[PDB]
């Protein structure tokens, strides 16, 4: 999806 | 008292994209808001020049400020590994918006996001602390290297950063 992270890249 | 002005000058292959110009709400998120200025003067020793826009989604947002890992997988902030969340005051509004990266609650670094669009659904999970006043062409020529699954056609380099005012 659209998210904006530091590790963990998510959908 | 005073809000920040903040600028990134933004390098590929050593040709210039140009000047990105932030203000940072210090007079809601000064912690926050410090954090940022300070990696971007380099007063500690450490902080964003060097480092790269490593996360560019075209329609969402361009993501930086990884000067460990250089990934997305890193970076400190000036007061240890992470920081909590400030507080969740100012809202991510619309295009332009200056917006901590994390990895869940209470883990601010150094990773941060320019939004391209409004982001609202981050609005309580993520730290808003300022926006851009000034370059969001340059910004757009960021996202005209990034990708759907954001990574960028070239090395987007911060070569140099500081503080306006």
């Amino acid at each position: 999806x659209l998210l904006v992270x530091a590790g963990l890249v998510l959908a | 008292s005073g809000n920040p002005l903040v600028y990134l000058d933004v390098d590929a292959n050593g040709k210039p994209l140009g000047r990105v110009v932030l203000e940072l709400k210090a007079d809601v998120v000064p912690k926050t808001a410090e954090n940022f200025r300070a990696l971007c003067t380099g007063e500690k020793g450490f902080g964003y020049k060097g480092s790269t826009f490593h996360r560019v989604i075209p329609s969402f947002m361009c993501q930086a400020g990884d000067f460990t890992n250089h990934n997305g997988t890193g970076g400190k902030s000036i007061y240890g590994s992470r920081f909590p969340d400030e507080n969740f005051t100012l809202k991510h509004v619309g295009p332009g918006v200056l917006s901590m990266a994390n990895a869940g609650p209470n883990t601010n670094g150094s990773q941060f996001f320019i939004c391209t669009i409004k982001t609202d659904w981050l609005d309580g999970k993520h730290v808003v602390f300022g926006h851009v006043i000034e370059g969001m062409d340059v910004v757009k020529k960021i996202e005209s290297f990034g990708s759907k699954s954001g990574r960028t056609s070239k090395k987007i380099v911060i070569t140099d950063c500081g503080q306006l005012s």
